[PDB]
């Protein structure tokens, strides 16, 4: 690009010391000189912008290590956490799962299994359209009591019209650290590891 | 301005510049008329819109009025002859010089910390070279018919 | 690849020339005057790449802006309860109506669940644009309502003509979520919306 | 297809004792791919633009908790519940666009009647932040309620046109008529551009 | 756009009107005119959106002020605050200064100043890089002594072996509200006054 | 440039051949032309402009990261007891990135003296950035003494020696706009680069 306008003034030299006076080139001023020279200068100045642009991204990116810190995003996954408070008394709460349709299902079953794999509990969540929907398990199994501590699989299954439909288990992650890699901007889930932004179907 | 002759030349350029002994001159030591000395002791300087040019002296906080510098009014502006920078010198055509105070007997105002641009468009000065080289390029060509017609006569 | 469709075009129509001598000399600069034609492309292009990273850095930034708070959306639920303290006041989530009118004569009638009328809010005069009011919580008697949700309904006229009313209701935001078509604000019990839709951020 | 019909059309005055050359063609066609790319990266611009606005949009919702000054001549002063509390009042403004030395602000209670007389003092062009003291003109601590504020600004003997500023508690953001609006409450529904300071 | 496009017209009809009838110009560098004008509107009109994106950045950025609210920011002063807290044994402490160099210098020397001009303290630790250097003074007389509660200003020389540097002071500033005066939206700074945030170096 | 292209225009205008004058048809394309560089240079300054507002930003909006600690380049780790009784001995966490996987990732902390006071072996790391925290405890299992150590972490994969930088926590104080901008003042350690730094806590 910078090659352009020192290609051109050897060409140029050789033509300005071998001009025949009889005949004399003028066509190095003609139209050799503004619409080549400019036309190089359009070229050779978009070199900047386009570093100029790459710079700025490079400046972009990393604010979104200067925006805030994750306080828990949700992505796909089946694990849900259970456990009980410090404090007396405390309703057991479990970490919030989800399910992710591309199209509508006209039946919507989760079945939640303990560690052990037995099913724990059977939900019927309801009617659910295309997208991300994201629910909160209450913790209580088929009879209704308090569910051991632990980890938990959820499964959704989801069919319209009596075929079953792409449906991608969703579980809650909490964010504790904004990672760089190799490529760019990383969330990190702690156990759960590490994580990107554009697979981050919702943030809690 | 004063030329070194004694006379006047007349200037629409106000970068004024400050030389070894004070006097306000514009880009070649023309000593502005009429005589103005700007102060040693000079912290800023202001120019108001009726021309008088007073300064900032170090401790005291007042302009002292330094100098007045007025305007000159020619009854024809296109009769000017000008000598290079951007200077003229009065001529018959021009018409006696009135020297006023800016603002008053149709004169200007004086703009600090500013400068008139020429007053020449881009666009216009190119469309006129076009319309005057394609009148260049036939009067070229008739030139050249003449000598064909005349290097034929004498051919016969 | 391309220097070389033209480039090798340019010396397998000139290394013929100086051999049978129809020479210029002078035209042999087009080689450049193409090189900068092609590159001169090949520079917008890829600046189009660099504008979508920052184009995607702009929906990245989007999404890590993250507020907990409550929004204005259309909707006609009003809810109504009192906290676990003794003694707690019953407050009510806001509602609103969008006109794209001045409306002078607008009502705020509210119903319960069982359909009948226990509170009617006279409003008045109300300029274009989106207005948001907050329910006392109280019956026309003055007694406070029950615990539950209401029904809103807002018929704004002006000058005698009654005006189409948009009923809004209060919703807090629960979350972000990434679907098909960008970011939508997960309410919850609301669902889903997109910012614009959002009457008023509260 | 702007540069097509023009381009189809080069085609027909084509003469053959001089035609389009195969290096004008290429040069042709590409010129027109610089337009074209200009264009596009016209209309990708406005996109972000647009993001630039929501991200704005966004970072506004700090304002909800923190209060505006907008013109006005309200000062509400309030006593906190608990034992001991001292009445405090809002932050109120002065805006000018001529330079003052002597500012007065004359505070009246709710009747009219003058409660306070304040000597602000010299103040450049622009907007002034400052806080009554909650003090009537003898000391004693002024009931809660609303106060009115007339500021009068003064430089030489002659005064100036003084604009009076009042706290404003921003309540919430709407997507108005316009777009981004700032609704205050009791104040009611404000733009951003008009805010003197935020506090 | 058509502030060019328009100007730009004039030379379509002046080539037209002003052409030999002998050897007319050909109508293949018509188009190539065309194209370039539409370049040049496509520029012009780049610049006038670009210009609308820097001033949205800048009201962003001043709405981003308010998220520092009630801290301090070092910009362009000599203004330094010198005091204790109200709880006893409260050392000293000076506000935090600063310098920022365009050129990197081997010997700095900052010089402390009270209000009645009286050298307090000249502070001898070695070179100050280029950029903004910032520093919190331990509030102490030249003799070790707790330096009086009041106002002070710092001299900041810098020399590159005899010869001087240009440098900015800065100085701890909080910022206690943000103003949209005639300029733009500056930050008011109180004692120190409103100042834009381009000119904000170092945040505390 | 836009001047300078004009002088190569007047030149040619008041040294045009007299009886062989030029063609009269490109002042047009010639002035679009010279237009086209000048819009490009005012182009190419606004956007300097515009990363200086972005570099200004993100030197803004770092209040949360100067009250958080971050992690930054560098071998430090600092050790400390807190002054109530039965505290818990604290230690600042580290971490290392890898350009490459490796399978023994060794990491020999030391004391100020240079003394290898605490061995640890991590195992298998992917490429990417992984971050640990010392138990603040050296070899015998007895708890160090609270002050600065030196942490070397070397990950090899297969036997060949991998890229392995250890990090250092520290407590940001402020954010500097330098001579590039950008840097993360913390106090003892310094000024830090916000793009090497490594993680927010």
């Amino acid at each position: 690009a910078a090659d352009l306008q020192s290609s051109f003034l050897t060409l140029l030299v050789a033509q300005l010391k071998n001009q025949d006076p009889t005949n004399p080139l003028q066509n190095n001023e003609l139209t050799t000189q503004l619409a080549q020279i400019s036309t190089v200068s359009g070229i050779e100045k978009l070199n900047t912008t386009l570093g100029a642009i790459s710079g700025q991204i490079d400046n972009s990116q990393s604010l979104q290590a200067t925006t805030l810190i994750g306080h828990g995003v949700m992505v796909p996954g089946t694990t849900i956490l259970a456990g009980k408070g410090a404090e007396e008394g405390a309703v057991t709460s479990t970490t919030p799962f989800g399910v992710e349709l591309q199209q509508p299902a006209d039946k919507v079953t989760a079945t939640i299994t303990d560690k052990d794999g037995r099913v724990v509990r059977t939900l019927e969540i309801g009617e659910l359209r295309a997208g991300v929907h994201t629910f909160t398990w209450d913790g209580k199994q088929t009879d209704g009591t308090t569910v051991p501590n632990g980890s938990y699989n959820i499964a959704i299954t989801a069919s319209n019209g009596g075929t079953q439909l792409v449906a991608q288990p969703l579980q809650f992650a909490l964010v504790q650290g904004v990672t760089k890699g190799s490529n760019g901007n990383l969330l990190d889930l702690g156990t759960y590891g590490t994580t990107t932004l554009d697979e981050v179907r919702q943030i809690i | 301005v004063m030329l070194p002759d004694g006379t006047s030349a007349y200037t629409r350029d106000g970068s004024f510049q400050v030389d070894q002994n004070g006097q306000l001159v514009t880009a070649g030591g023309f000593q502005v008329q009429p005589a103005i000395t700007i102060p040693a002791n000079a912290l800023s300087i202001t120019i108001g819109r009726d021309g008088v040019v007073s300064v900032t002296q170090q401790g005291q906080a007042a302009p002292v009025q330094v100098g007045q510098l007025n305007l000159t009014t020619f009854m024809n502006d296109t009769g000017l002859e000008s000598i290079g920078e951007n200077l003229y010198i009065e001529t018959q055509s021009s018409g006696a010089p009135n020297e006023s105070t800016p603002g008053l007997n149709g004169a200007g105002l004086l703009y600090q910390g500013y400068v008139e641009t020429s007053n020449v468009n881009v666009a216009e000065e190119l469309v006129n070279m076009i319309q005057v080289q394609r009148a260049y390029e036939i009067n070229s060509k008739a030139v050249s018919t003449t000598d064909q017609m005349l290097q034929k006569l004498t051919q016969l």
